[PDB]
């Protein structure tokens, strides 16, 4: 889901 | 005795069947948690968890006084009562009891001591007894009342409670110890910080105390005291400045030792992370923390694929994260969060340092490790790697190939994360290396995860490419796809399907050619698996908008009669409206047919109620695991708040706004029931602040939808009242902001005289509301520690205010006279005084405020020179407002800045050029005034001041004045310029001028400019 990203837990 | 058995009943009631237990439950509610019996049964519940010899029965007991002595309060309880309860619950705590009953009287305890209660010293005497105990429980016990009742810590010498927490850090038992350090963080948590240095100085025996863990291999009593340790780090991080090395160090110890299980490895990086966030200056400072940090994630980036080397597993699973690779994923957030608070300045270095050495690595892990790792950093590490882009692709790109599948994913990875982070400039500039790149990876020869990504990272690409830049590569692109598009993967068509869709978003009108090719083989695909469908719909309606309305043409109506069979048939649901509204930007007026069929679900959606559960302290937590929910508390109480549904409901609002921003009068029809039944009910959403911002927006363009086709009338005043009513209990500032944005926008449209007087005093008030809690939150911004939000508000206020004045046409002067005191106040905090600046420009607008000429020229006159633009720019503007409206009133003070006005002029810089033109325009304002009554050096000098091309009311006035040698060629210019550059009669003014000359002379003018305004000077004279 879908492009290239960074996922964010902070 | 006889209460006893019936409270006892009761009590015992609770568990269990419904009859004997709702019985107790309203018992409970209705009878005696009243004035009259309220102290009877805290009494009992404090005699039950002291002394019942039932576990359930004490437990319950203690978990009900708690919840129950907080409501009372337990302030109004009488004396000689409070006292018996104490007593009780104080003999309870000393006396035999299981743990978790010690715990929750402990817990009771602690709502028995506060400011206005009598003290307690019994209590204090049984806490230093209990902490020197042989027994851990009653150590661990006393702590846990130090954490819930910091102010003890206070109560007691502090030759007493030092070497108590120094023998709490060091204790056998891993629970004191755990409560030990939990009650001293929770001291600087609650205490103000005058009291800080009282125990700070204990940091270096806590610190001391923590390889101790190791040695015992207590790694998951280590990761609780780290978890104590990262609240410490967000509240006093400075405290840690002398021993910082040491922590580092061991952070690093941690996190290597990896024998260790994941929680301990996990919250040594996050402390380690932390420090990035609210001390980044003692980070910058000491070369040894980015060195540490970067080399403990590249470390844990590596811990993937586990005892499988040829990634069968990864390679068979679909193109989502392994929950299972926990420290990879915490290790590339970690980087991530360090980089972007650091910056590139001081990581780049220390992570280049590791990664040209990973990369050749014959250990795929690291390889891999490498690009992930560039792609976590490559954002906050912009501003240095944004120029060294060639140097990075050489690295990158000859991985492409690797023998690894799983190190090929991670290239396509860097090339994705920085076709995003370093865009628009990457696209421009590397779209010959990277396309061809990730174009190979396509063919079906590649691993299917490594096709996939490929085509992910085309979306990052597409995103910021134009369309000349993507026309070369649009065949290739696409007919790659093609085949990914058949494969028997599900997870490969539906990322096939997106990248064609994002593909053809940016393509625009160069995509027509290829649409003959896609537009079969997707309707084949939908006439057939939900989210393929919806991609599928996505796909073909964003192929519809590239290509324009006559080619979407060709087969709208079979794709129309497909979305309505899907529609009326759960993610589905949401492709499907998005798809709807760009058929409605498609096809414009032509949808208005469709209305019916569209509008009816999303008033559905958009009239969700703010689903709340009135919830209990322990039965939280567990509800905050969900994404799609969260906890807060509000006014005491606890709250479950369905936060997704919310979501949905802004997302359909959204689409409704846009529905009625593109049809205009054509959605008149839903003004009304929008209006009461979702835009407005919707500023009364406290628990959500999107919906509130989403219900704001909606109500000009609703508005102006009715307009364009009495009900207006009336529904203005019922949102702008309620708009206005928000000011003055709107608790989040940037909400706040679209309440004044939405009645500006609101006031705009409605027009002359839309507000009422009583609107205009409740406005007011909710003006001075504001302002006033703005000054208190800023009056608050150490020791220990090292806001545009703010200034956005005050920004939008000045434009409410501003917008106001005009539909009263000046009546709203009287009103403002109430928030005098308020404006005199920000007048002499940068922000405050632009704010203040900016109202006084418009009050002179509308010489009646003479009577504060004395109050604020001194203050305008020395913000003339500030160093700060902002305030030149508002203060110039004043003092030239002044000389337009207020004539006379204001000369002795016109007159005398104006050579300041000549030196502020002397600049003409991109930051500032917009405060110099406010300066210009404001002596021109002045040489008309007072016109030949002048000691004129003064006109060329403004002149020389032309062009003006920046603030475009300030370019009205010039060219205005203008209008009434050989200054010839500086003159067209100044007009050129100015209408080329589109800030501002003054043609015909020039065009008599350049009369006045030969043919040769007149032509050569215009010599110097080039084609495209040679067109355009053509059109204009």
């Amino acid at each position: 889901a879908n492009k290239v990203t960074k996922n964010k837990s902070n | 005795e006889e209460v006893n058995r019936t409270l006892l009943q009761i009590v015992q009631a609770f568990a269990s069947d419904n009859q004997i237990r709702s019985v107790a439950e309203k018992a409970l509610s209705e009878e005696w948690i009243t004035e009259n019996n309220i102290e009877y049964l805290l009494t009992f519940l404090a005699e039950q968890a002291a002394f019942s010899q039932d576990t359930t029965v004490a437990a319950l007991s203690a978990v009900l006084f708690r919840k129950l002595a907080l409501k009372a309060p337990i302030t109004h309880i009488r004396k000689e009562v409070l006292a018996q309860i104490r007593s009780s619950l104080l003999k309870g705590f000393l006396s035999e009891r299981a743990d978790s009953i010690r715990h929750k009287l402990s817990d009771a305890i602690a709502e028995c001591v506060q400011d206005d209660l009598p003290a307690w010293p019994e209590l204090l005497q049984a806490l230093i007894e209990s902490l020197k105990s042989g027994n851990p429980n009653f150590r661990e016990s006393s702590f846990r009342i130090l954490t819930t009742v910091p102010y003890l810590i206070t109560a007691v010498d502090i030759n007493s409670i030092l070497p108590i927490f120094q023998s709490g850090f060091t204790d056998a038992s891993d629970n004191v110890k755990i409560a030990a350090v939990t009650a001293f963080v929770g001291y600087f948590k609650q205490l103000p910080k005058s009291e800080w240095s009282k125990l700070g100085i204990l940091l270096p025996s806590l610190l001391n105390s923590l390889p101790r863990f190791l040695d015992d291999g207590k790694d998951d009593a280590l990761a609780s005291v780290f978890e104590s340790l990262i609240e410490l780090v967000e509240l006093a991080p400075k405290l840690f400045k002398d021993m910082f090395d040491q922590i580092i160090q061991f952070t690093d110890m941690v996190i290597k030792n990896k024998d260790l299980e994941p929680p301990a490895r996990t919250t040594a990086l996050e402390l380690l992370t932390v420090f990035s966030e609210n001390a980044p200056q003692m980070c910058k400072s000491n070369q040894n923390y980015g060195q540490t940090l970067v080399m403990v994630t590249l470390i844990m980036m590596t811990e993937v694929s586990i005892d499988d080397d040829d990634a069968a597993e990864w390679i068979e699973s679909d193109d989502t994260d392994d929950e299972e690779e926990v420290t990879y994923d915490h290790a590339r957030q970690a980087l991530d969060r360090v980089a972007l608070k650091l910056g590139g300045e001081y990581l780049a270095a220390p992570l280049f340092q590791y990664l040209q050495q990973m990369i050749t690595s014959t250990e795929w892990r690291e390889r891999f490790a490498a690009m992930m790792a560039l792609s976590s950093a490559a954002e906050g590490c912009a501003d240095v790697l944004i120029g060294e882009i060639p140097k990075i692709l050489d690295m990158v790109i000859p991985l492409i190939n690797d023998p690894h599948p799983r190190v090929q994913y991670g290239c396509c990875n860097v090339l994705g994360q920085i076709s995003t982070d370093f865009s628009p400039f990457i696209q421009r500039t590397a779209h010959d290396r990277i396309l061809p790149a990730l174009i190979s990876k396509l063919t079906s020869e590649c691993t299917s995860r490594v096709q996939t990504h490929a085509a992910a990272a085309l979306v990052n690409f597409s995103e910021f490419a134009s369309k000349d830049i993507l026309e070369p590569y649009l065949d290739s692109l696409l007919t790659n796809l093609l085949v990914l598009l058949q494969s028997n993967k599900l997870y490969v068509q539906e990322q096939a399907l997106t990248t064609i869709a994002f593909i053809a978003e940016a393509a625009k009108n160069k995509f027509i050619k290829y649409y003959d090719t896609l537009m079969p083989l997707l309707l084949n695909v939908l006439k057939v698996n939900s989210v393929l469908k919806g991609k599928c719909m996505e796909c073909a309606t964003l192929i519809g908008f590239a290509v324009g309305k006559e080619k979407f043409h060709e087969h709208s109506q079979e794709l129309i009669s497909i979305l309505v069979a899907l529609q009326n048939s759960d993610a589905l649901r949401s492709y499907l409206e998005q798809s709807w509204s760009r058929i409605c930007r498609i096809l414009g007026d032509d949808f208005v047919p469709l209305l019916p069929i569209v509008i009816p679900p999303l008033l559905i959606t958009a009239k969700a109620t703010q689903d709340v559960g009135l919830i209990e302290e322990e039965e939280a937590a567990n509800f905050q695991q969900y994404p799609d929910w969260d906890v807060v508390q509000v006014q005491g109480k606890h709250i479950a708040i369905h936060t997704s549904v919310l979501d949905d409901k802004v997302s359909a609002m959204e689409l409704l706004q846009s529905y009625a921003t593109l049809l205009r009068g054509q959605f008149a029809v839903y003004v009304k029931e929008v209006m009461e039944e979702i835009a407005l009910p919707s500023l009364d959403f406290y628990l959500h602040d999107g919906v509130r911002a989403a219900g704001a927006t909606l109500i000009p363009i609703l508005l102006s939808c009715l307009l364009a086709a009495e009900e207006l009338v009336l529904l203005w005043h019922k949102a702008s009242s309620k708009l206005i009513g928000g000011l003055m209990s709107e608790p989040m500032p940037e909400i706040t902001q679209v309440y004044h944005n939405s009645l500006v926008n609101g006031i705009k449209v409605m027009g002359d005289n839309c507000l009422s007087e009583d609107q205009l005093a409740a406005f007011t008030k909710g003006v001075s509301a504001n302002l006033t809690d703005t000054y208190e939150r800023m009056q608050d911004r150490d020791e220990y520690n090292e806001d545009f939000t703010d200034e956005d508000l005050l920004d939008e206020i000045n434009k409410s205010i501003a917008a106001v004045l005009k539909t009263t046409n000046g009546h709203y002067l009287k009103n403002l006279e109430n928030i005098w005191p308020m404006i005199n106040t920000f007048l002499l905090e940068p922000i405050l005084v632009i704010f203040a600046l900016v109202v006084i420009g418009d009050l002179i607008q509308y010489e009646q405020t003479a009577s504060m000429k004395n109050a604020f020229i001194p203050k305008v006159t020395e913000c003339l020179i500030s160093p700060d633009a902002r305030i030149r720019q508002a203060a110039s503007y004043i003092i030239g407002v002044c000389a337009q409206y207020a004539p006379s009133t204001y000369a002795d003070v016109c007159i005398p800045t104006l050579d300041t006005l000549v030196q502020i002029v002397d600049s003409k810089l991109e930051e500032n050029r917009s405060s110099t033109e406010n300066a210009s325009a404001a002596i021109a304002k002045i040489l008309y005034a007072y016109n030949s009554n002048i000691p004129d050096t003064y006109t060329a000098n403004w002149f020389k001041t032309l062009p003006t091309i920046t603030d475009k009311e300030a370019a009205s006035f010039n060219y205005q004045f203008l209008s009434q040698q050989s200054n010839i060629s500086a003159v067209v210019d100044s007009v050129i310029q100015a209408l080329n550059e589109r800030s501002l009669t003054v043609i015909s003014s020039v065009k008599k001028l350049l009369g006045f000359l030969p043919s040769s002379d007149a032509m050569a003018i215009f010599n110097r400019y080039p084609a495209d305004i040679m067109e355009k000077v053509h059109k204009w004279f």
